[PDB]
């Protein structure tokens, strides 16, 4: 396993630390979300090149077009959040509470 | 056995296709006809066992429990009848629903030849109770006295089932002739201690064992009358039961691990008779009582000798049935004063001459007065602990003397003296208590003249 | 990890007092950071200088807990000569919880630390001389 | 929403569900619970409210950040073994991700924050679906990669969600919180057993479905949230405040209920396995959510709460829809302890 | 009289205990034998029980891939 | 402050209901007499004539299945054959030591 | 009857067992309902998760 | 009156149906421990000349 | 256990075919009882829940839940036998096929094993 | 939990893509084809413990 696939799996943990912080701007999280799907995609279609299995040059696709509809699904989301408060701040959704 | 178990099921059907009038009756007819078939099974042998099935068996430990069992039902009817008139019949009908299947768990409990089946139904019992103390409860404290009750027990049982399905595990069966006839000796380990603890323990808490005493006098006193009689006559000797059971696992270990709790019953033996010197309540009086009553048998039980284990079971029958009597009497008083505190009615000697007569039996009862079987337990009991060792005698003497004394304490401060002035609301007795009384107490001084009945598989 | 359960446990119970108690305290002293750790992220008080504040608190009163069990425990097992007796654990569990009632400078606390401590420290030993298994593995 | 509508997204909900139980490639599992994801939202949402739109975008979040966690879990194994199929996982890396996804899939410890928040957020029919349906693809993924997992972890996380339920149930007057820290807890100890028998993890699964959605229904049926809405129930119907104190009695895992018979069966399996702490430390705490199913029904059934004058309108009205099953699951999370050998059917 | 018409002999009970025993005995001695059979299964993997799957092998190609050498 | 000083409404708590004042002869079972009389027959009857009479008089004509007169002819029989041939009584050992294996200690 | 029984027996075993599941109650439920904090657990769970299990 | 005493004391006759069935039911599985019958070491007796089974 | 893998086993059969030598339970088995008794008290709360006469509201009804709960019992437990049968055969050959690992223990009588006595005193 | 659908009714409706030496397009070889075909072949009706070991 050379340094190429450690560097993607570090913009992967990257991303995910970005995500998991939330300073503020959920369409900040929704970034960091759709950061990971990208190094996900760059890892898995480096893997499955680099092997010369050819019938996974599908899966690639398949997870970008899944994962963006993920991505309109979150902004529709946001959207409304946002239409509800004014805003995309983290902090305005304390109403449901442990 | 299923000509007792069928019998009580089909009491659940009839009790709830009666009419709105004449559901007491037939309760009543259809448990002391239930009651007569028990009896047979007291005819015992002196080999191995009555062997029914794979499932249930009979023994002559469990033949006068379950003779007991089946006789209490038709009392704690006769003694809910009252106050409960003005009570729809849905809900009298889930009274007694309530009734028949505490009944119904304690025969399958008593009977149980594998241990698991054992466990499952001793904790079935556990429902029925609770729904009766916290629904017909008259007082406040009934939810928590409930939750005590329920908690107490739990925390307690809840190892054994570990305890239960480890030594099934390990020996291969939980049968309990299997268990007696292929006993093998426990090395002095940490692991068998512990092991030892968890199935001890479980049946240390219902005894109640001094320390752990705390749930009874709140459940007994919140309780309704009728679940007073049976926590106070059956589900007390189920710890008993149980151990008797399973002390047979515990060998050579039990020598040495029974200290603890040898000197924690000898001790709260004097303690709780000492407390009921000091008690303002009828009820937790009684209930103290069934505490030093319930501490001796567990000395006796920890003993572990031929004739330990005959007085266990002779106090174990002779304790139910007078605290049953005991807290029948008492509630007589309370549902003509609704006070429930002893100085306040006092001299009713003069008022109810017949229901005196019947404090003063069952105080003599209670005050261990011979040739009543309660001071045949006591005694063999006594002398098994002095067996043990010679200096238990001191301890034995002062419990006797210190129960004497808060025995007729209770009798004269009720009884005797001048009549409280302002209280005239006192009917004569009825029928009905009257021949409640007579039903607790004939028993005794019948059984007082065949004590071989009660006196355990070890006769 | 399991690096510091394997530091504090190769050394015998009635020698080399002083590495027991520097191995009970770096024990201590991770488990008080993992606590400051959660404590920070879920309830976070002011402000950057006093919840560094707050994680040295939790550090040093953890690992000062865990240098007086390893330390009392040790000598009680090189002063008493019998090794692999629980009770030793026991002493020096709740001298470990008598300590954390002087930090915390309250006695109920203290005495409630002695029991629950001692308890478990010799509950801890017992399972090292018989074998006990937390996390048993699929046997069967 | 149109009923068409919404018939179509629980039928793609529940079709996404089964293609993770069919289907024997990595690709499509993940493609499985994203179609699950998809159309789990506007059931969520279905009754517009800001407490829906905001229980569905946390929802939403946990749920995407889990879906991520366990693309690249898949993606390490191949990388590590040019693998697709669900079998062994081949790496000790990819499994410690693989099961950190699927427990915030299912919401177990430390993963559990989220629960109680979308269930108080989202009506009690989304509500009975969250916490009924949507444990199945997770549960079944974990059972068929059960030889892979690393136990410590494992049962790890199942202790801390069985303190976690426990402890978090006794804070709550909502019923929809006490239902999410009783599932917390449910699947803690499901999750417990998956180590040593994945049949006493599916019997476990089976057992807390039917008492749940008895709970949920009943809870529908007498249409209250609360506590206190819940204590008006017995001034109209009794004979459900008395349905609802059995099942209650019989969720606290009391014998001879149906609920006693999860744990005895992993108990006893567990201790089959030299596991003695452990199921004895589970039933103590176990005992916490027996406590606080007691004070519901003290509140509810055992006690007459005071009433309201209005309540004398509602005697006059019957419920103009009657549920289906809701006897026969009373019935079956009720008294089916004496049939427990029929767990042989690996059911 | 009562024994005529209520009860019966020693030996019925005598050899219904026999059975009971026989069949306990029997049952105690199969569970410690399904435990040690299940332990050795889990332990070697040779036997019919937990037979975890493999890739099947009908599944793999046998033809000219464009290069001799696979 | 015009608050009622009420906190609900709720019914007065009802005074307890005598049994003989409406009928005498109560016997204290039921509200209505022939219930009631019904109820104090079947009660005296099923208890006191039936079960506390008859079912003492079974027990005490229980057949001796504990087996105690066969044990008093067994003992009987045995010690007049053993004062007979001088055999001594009872025997310090239950089973005969030919029949015992004990292990050799070579210590 | 009161310094034993009523006072000390009481607050070993039951009133200790209901004071602290009380407190770890309120503990444990003591969440402001922000996905700040509780993604900030993750995260710091996660990294447990990788260097203390293996 | 027949017919009409019936409709209110039919409930009377279940529980000693109960006892009987429970009877029946007690010696139907009683059928199934046959195993050891004029089997034992201690009550091995040959059998009467009209008779098939020592015990019932 | 797990006989999820094990050999020629079908995917989503629920009674096999080498199920059928076995002997079928019978119609009066009591745990087909116990199943008719919980579908009459589902019958029972549905009535009551419905705010029906309990007893008598619909007898066809109750004759169906209890109906279709025999039907499913009597399935169940041909299925819970086969998979008990399959159980013990599986042991069996195993124990067969294996015999270093079960040896015949050498029988002895207790007239020659030395047991530790415990007095108890 | 696993409900073999495929096996149960001869599908194949994923298990093309399981495996590298399984039926390219155009007969295009996995570059590591001969070593997981050997591997499969050793492992085939074995089992997981067997086949690990
Ligand atoms: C001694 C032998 C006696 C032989 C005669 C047979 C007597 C039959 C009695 C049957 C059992 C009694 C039932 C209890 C409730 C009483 C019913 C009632 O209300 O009476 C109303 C009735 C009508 O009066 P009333 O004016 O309408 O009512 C106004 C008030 O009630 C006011 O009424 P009162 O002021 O008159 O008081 C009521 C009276 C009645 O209430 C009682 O307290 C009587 C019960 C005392 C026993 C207390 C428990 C202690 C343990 C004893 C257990 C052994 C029982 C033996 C078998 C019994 C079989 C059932 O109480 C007393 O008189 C004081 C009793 C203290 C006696 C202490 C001595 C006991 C130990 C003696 C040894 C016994 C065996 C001897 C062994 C050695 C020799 C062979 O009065 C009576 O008939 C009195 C009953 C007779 C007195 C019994 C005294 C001794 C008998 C004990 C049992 C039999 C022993 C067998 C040996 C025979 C040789
Ligand atoms: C050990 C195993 C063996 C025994 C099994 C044990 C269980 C057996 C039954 C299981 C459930 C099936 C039936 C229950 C349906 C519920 C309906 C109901 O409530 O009863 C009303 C109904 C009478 O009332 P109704 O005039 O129709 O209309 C009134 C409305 O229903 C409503 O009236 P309302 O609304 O005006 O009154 C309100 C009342 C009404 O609310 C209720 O009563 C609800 C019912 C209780 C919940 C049931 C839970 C489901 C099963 C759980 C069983 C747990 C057992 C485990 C042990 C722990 C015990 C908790 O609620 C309250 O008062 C609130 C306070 C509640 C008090 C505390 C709650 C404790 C409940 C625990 C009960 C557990 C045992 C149930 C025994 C049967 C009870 C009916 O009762 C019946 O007539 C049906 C009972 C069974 C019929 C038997 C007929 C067959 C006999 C003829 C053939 C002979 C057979 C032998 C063949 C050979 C002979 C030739
Ligand atoms: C609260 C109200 C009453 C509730 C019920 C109380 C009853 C429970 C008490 C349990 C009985 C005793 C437990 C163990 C007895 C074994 C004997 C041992 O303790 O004595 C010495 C043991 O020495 C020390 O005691 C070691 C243990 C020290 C740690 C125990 C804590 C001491 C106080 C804890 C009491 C807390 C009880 C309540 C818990 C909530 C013997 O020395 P040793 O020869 O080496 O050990 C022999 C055993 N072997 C052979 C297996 C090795
Ligand atoms: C609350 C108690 C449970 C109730 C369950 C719901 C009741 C209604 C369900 C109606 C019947 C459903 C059965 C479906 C028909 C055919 C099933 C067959 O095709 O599938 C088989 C499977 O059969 C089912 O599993 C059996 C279901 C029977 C459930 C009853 C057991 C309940 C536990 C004991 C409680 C007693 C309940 C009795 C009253 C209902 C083959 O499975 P297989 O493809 O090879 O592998 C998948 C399973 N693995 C992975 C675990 C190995
Ligand atoms: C002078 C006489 C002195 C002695 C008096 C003795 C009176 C005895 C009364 C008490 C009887 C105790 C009940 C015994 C029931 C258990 C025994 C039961 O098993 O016997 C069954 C029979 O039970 C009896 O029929 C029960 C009789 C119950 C009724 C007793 C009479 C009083 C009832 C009053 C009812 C109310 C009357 C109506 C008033 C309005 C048949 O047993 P079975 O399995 O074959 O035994 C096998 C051995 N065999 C071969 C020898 C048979
Ligand atoms: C009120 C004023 C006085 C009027 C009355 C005057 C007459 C006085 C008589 C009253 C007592 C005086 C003593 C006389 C005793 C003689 C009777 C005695 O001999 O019979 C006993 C027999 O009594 C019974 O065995 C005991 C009674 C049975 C008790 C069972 C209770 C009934 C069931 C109720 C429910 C159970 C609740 C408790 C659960 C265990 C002992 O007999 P035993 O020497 O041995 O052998 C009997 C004969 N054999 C040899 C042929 C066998
Ligand atoms: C590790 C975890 C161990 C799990 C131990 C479980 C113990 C079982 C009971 C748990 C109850 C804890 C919750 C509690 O009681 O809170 C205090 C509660 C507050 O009242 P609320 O009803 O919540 O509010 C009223 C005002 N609106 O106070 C009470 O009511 C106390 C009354 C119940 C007492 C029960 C006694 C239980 C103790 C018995 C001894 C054994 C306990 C179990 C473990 C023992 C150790 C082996
Ligand atoms: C009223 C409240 C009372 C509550 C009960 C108090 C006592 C509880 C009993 C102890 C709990 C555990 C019971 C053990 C279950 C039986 C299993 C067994 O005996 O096997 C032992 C298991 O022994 C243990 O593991 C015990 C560990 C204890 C952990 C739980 C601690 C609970 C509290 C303990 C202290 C309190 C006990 C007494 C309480 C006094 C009353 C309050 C050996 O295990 P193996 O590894 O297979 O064999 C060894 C050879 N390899």
């Amino acid at each position: 396993m050379p340094l190429v696939y450690m560097n993607i799996i570090m913009a992967f943990a990257i991303a995910l630390a970005g995500l998991l912080m939330y300073r503020s701007h959920l369409m900040s999280s929704l970034l960091c979300l759709e950061g990971m799907m990208l190094s996900l995609f760059i890892m898995s279609t480096l893997i499955i090149l680099n092997t010369h299995f050819t019938l996974a040059n599908m899966m690639p696709i398949i997870l970008l077009v899944f994962a963006a509809c993920e991505a309109a699904l979150g902004l529709s989301l946001l959207v409304m959040v946002s239409n509800t408060y004014g805003t995309d701040y983290v902090q305005n959704l304390n109403l449901l509470q442990c | 056995m299923l000509k007792i178990i069928i019998p009580t099921t089909m009491l659940l059907p009839m009790t709830w296709m009666s009419k709105h009038n004449m559901i007491w009756i037939n309760a009543t007819v259809h448990s002391l006809l239930i009651s007569l078939i028990s009896l047979s099974l007291l005819n015992q042998l002196g080999e191995n066992s009555l062997n029914f099935s794979l499932t249930f068996f009979s023994d002559s430990l469990s033949a006068p429990l379950l003779v007991l069992t089946t006789w209490l039902l038709p009392l704690m009817l006769m003694a809910s009848q009252s106050h409960l008139s003005k009570e729809t019949t849905t809900r009298k009908k889930l009274y007694i629903t309530m009734l028949i299947l505490l009944q119904l768990f304690l025969i399958m409990t008593f009977t149980a030849t594998e241990l698991i089946l054992f466990y499952i139904l001793f904790e079935a019992t556990l429902v029925p109770t609770l729904i009766i103390i916290t629904r017909w409860g008259n007082q406040t404290e009934r939810l928590n006295a409930g939750l005590y009750f329920l908690f107490y027990t739990l925390a307690g049982s809840l190892p054994l089932l570990v305890a239960l399905v480890y030594i099934q595990n390990t020996t291969g069966s939980l049968n309990f002739l299997i268990i007696h006839y292929w006993s093998h000796p426990l090395s002095n380990s940490w692991s068998n201690i512990f092991m030892w603890l968890a199935c001890i323990m479980a049946f240390m808490v219902k005894m109640p064992l001094y320390g752990l005493h705390l749930w009874l006098p709140k459940a007994h006193v919140e309780a309704p009358i009728a679940g007073s009689m049976v926590l106070a006559a059956v589900l007390l000797k189920l710890g008993g039961y149980g151990m008797m059971r399973i002390t047979t696992i515990l060998n050579p270990l039990t020598n040495y691990m029974a200290y603890p709790f040898l000197m924690l019953s000898m001790w709260g033996m004097i303690m709780t008779s000492s407390i009921c010197l000091r008690q303002t309540d009828l009820k937790s009086l009684i209930a103290y009582s069934s505490v030093s009553h319930m501490a001796l048998v567990i000395v006796a039980i920890m003993i572990q000798t031929p004739w330990s284990f005959m007085g266990a079971t002779a106090l174990m029958i002779a304790h139910g049935l007078t605290s049953s009597m005991l807290f029948c009497l008492a509630n007589t008083n309370y549902e003509r004063v609704h006070s429930r505190t002893m100085i306040l009615a006092r001299g009713l000697q003069t008022l109810l001459p017949l229901m005196a007569t019947w404090w003063l039996v069952a105080s003599l009862t209670n005050l261990a007065l011979p040739p009543s079987i309660n001071l045949i337990g006591e005694l063999f009991i006594i002398t098994a602990s002095f067996s043990w060792s010679n200096i238990t005698i001191i301890l034995m003497g002062m419990n006797m003397m210190i129960t004497a004394l808060y025995s007729l304490y209770m009798l004269i401060t009720t009884q005797r003296g001048k009549y409280t002035h302002h209280i005239n609301n006192i009917k004569p007795s009825f029928t009905r208590e009257n021949a409640l009384m007579a039903l607790h107490i004939l028993p005794l001084l019948l059984l007082t003249l065949n004590p071989k009945m009660i006196l355990g598989p070890l006769y | 990890a399991k690096t510091l359960l394997h530091k504090y446990s190769d050394i015998p119970e009635g020698t080399e007092c002083h590495r027991k108690a520097y191995a009970s305290t770096s024990i201590g002293g991770a488990t008080g950071l993992i606590v400051s750790a959660y404590s920070i992220a879920l309830k976070p008080p002011a402000s950057f200088l006093e919840g560094v504040a707050r994680t040295g608190r939790y550090t040093f009163t953890s690992a000062a807990i865990g240098a007086i069990f390893g330390l009392t425990s040790c000598i009680s097992a090189q002063v008493r000569e019998k090794p692999d007796d629980p009770l030793n654990y026991f002493i020096g569990g709740c001298a470990g919880g008598l300590t954390l009632g002087a930090r915390t400078r309250s006695y109920g606390i203290g005495a409630a630390a002695c029991a629950y401590m001692g308890l478990t420290a010799a509950l801890v030993k017992m399972g090292q001389l018989e074998g006990w298994q937390v996390f048993a593995e699929p046997k069967v | 929403m149109n009923p068409i509508i919404y018939t179509t997204l629980i039928m793609t909900v529940m079709s996404g569900t089964m293609l993770v139980m069919i289907s024997s490639h990595w690709l499509l599992i993940w493609i499985g619970f994203e179609m699950n994801l998809l159309a789990m939202i506007p059931v969520l949402m279905k009754n517009f409210n800001p407490r829906a739109t905001e229980a569905a975008t946390k929802y939403f979040l946990t749920q995407a950040t889990a879906s991520m966690m366990l693309m690249m879990a898949i993606i390490i194994n191949l990388l590590y073994s040019g693998q697709w199929t669900i079998t062994k996982m081949f790496n000790p890396v990819a499994m410690t991700m693989m099961t950190m996804a699927l427990a915030m899939k299912l919401g177990l410890s430390p993963f559990h924050f989220w629960v109680p928040e979308v269930t108080q957020g989202i009506s009690l029919q989304a509500g009975l679906l969250l916490l009924t349906w949507q444990k199945l693809a997770p549960l079944s993924v974990l059972c068929q990669i059960s030889q892979s997992i690393n136990p410590n972890l494992m049962l790890t996380m199942a202790m801390l969600s069985i303190l976690i339920g426990g402890w978090g149930g006794l804070n709550q007057t909502q019923l929809r919180k006490i239902m999410a820290y009783s599932s917390i807890a449910h699947m803690g100890w499901m999750t417990a057993v998956l180590p040593y028998n994945t049949t006493m993890t599916i019997l476990n699964l089976l057992i807390y479905i039917t008492m749940t959605l008895a709970m949920f229904m009943l809870l529908i049926h007498s249409s209250a949230t609360t506590t206190l809405s819940l204590s008006h129930t017995w001034n109209k119907m009794p004979v459900i405040t008395s349905l609802m104190m059995v099942t209650l009695l019989s969720m606290g895992g009391l014998p001879p209920l149906s609920g006693f018979m999860p744990k005895w069966m992993i108990i006893q399996e567990m201790t089959k396995n030299e596991s003695i702490i452990m199921p004895t430390l589970m039933a103590m705490t176990a005992l916490l959510n027996l406590y606080f199913y007691m004070r519901l029904a003290y509140s509810s059934s055992l006690t007459m709460f005071p009433s309201t004058n209005n309540m004398k309108m509602k005697w006059q009205f019957e419920h103009t829809k009657q549920m289906k099953l809701l006897p026969t699951m009373i019935v079956l999370s009720t008294l089916v302890l004496p049939m427990t050998p029929a767990l042989s059917s690996l059911n | 009289w009562i024994a005529r018409t209520f009860y019966d002999g020693p030996e019925k009970n005598y050899e219904k205990t026999m059975a009971i025993l026989q069949i306990e005995a029997e049952k105690a001695e199969l569970r410690l034998k399904e435990l040690e059979v299940r332990r050795l299964m889990r332990a070697r993997g040779d036997g019919p029980w937990y037979q975890y799957p493999t890739i099947d092998k009908a599944l793999i190609d046998h033809s000219p891939k464009t290069t001799p050498d696979n | 402050p015009p608050e009622p000083t009420i906190r609900l409404q709720e019914d007065p708590d009802p005074e307890d209901e005598n049994l003989y004042e409406k009928n005498p002869d109560s016997h204290g079972y039921d509200k209505d007499p022939i219930v009631d009389l019904w109820n104090m027959r079947v009660v005296f009857f099923f208890g006191f004539s039936i079960v506390l009479v008859l079912g003492s008089t079974f027990v005490a004509y229980l057949p001796d299945y504990r087996m105690q007169e066969w044990a008093r002819r067994e003992a009987e029989r045995l010690v007049k054959y053993r004062e007979a041939n001088g055999l001594p009584l009872m025997e310090s050992n239950c089973f005969d030591p030919n029949k015992i294996q004990l292990p050799e200690d070579e210590d | 009857s009161s310094l034993l029984d009523l006072i000390w027996l009481e607050t070993i075993l039951p009133k200790t067992t209901s004071f602290i599941q009380m407190k770890m109650s309120i503990m444990v439920s003591n969440q402001k309902g922000l996905i700040k904090l509780y993604f900030l657990s993750f995260l710091i769970t996660i990294m447990i998760s990788m260097t203390l299990f293996n | 009156n027949v017919l009409q005493i019936v409709r209110d004391h039919w409930v009377h006759i279940l529980v000693p149906v109960g006892f009987v069935f429970g009877c029946y039911l007690d010696r139907r599985s009683d059928e199934k421990l046959t195993a050891f019958r004029n089997k034992s070491l201690l009550f091995k007796r040959e059998l009467r000349p009209n008779e098939e089974v020592t015990w019932k | 256990t797990m006989m999820s893998g094990r050999p020629g086993r079908v995917p989503l059969q629920f009674l096999p075919n080498e199920a059928r030598s076995l002997p079928p339970p019978k119609l009066t088995d009591p745990r087909l009882v116990y199943m008719g008794f919980l579908g009459y008290c589902s019958g029972l709360i549905d009535n009551a829940i419905r705010r029906r006469p309990v007893v008598s509201a619909g007898l066809h009804r109750q004759l169906l839940y209890v109906t279709s709960f025999v039907f499913f019992g009597y399935y169940l437990l041909k299925r819970q036998d086969y998979m008990y049968a399959l159980r013990d055969h599986d042991m069996f050959a195993y124990v067969k096929s294996h015999p270093e690992d079960f040896p015949e223990k050498d029988k002895k009588t207790y007239g020659e094993i030395l047991e530790e006595f415990h007095p108890v005193r | 939990p696993f409900f073999d659908v495929q096996k149960r009714l001869g599908l194949d409706l994923d298990r093309w893509m399981t495996i590298q030496s399984a039926e390219q397009p155009h007969k295009i070889p996995g570059r590591c084809h001969a070593f997981e075909k050997e591997w499969i072949e050793c492992a085939h009706g074995i089992g997981g413990i067997r086949a690990e070991k």
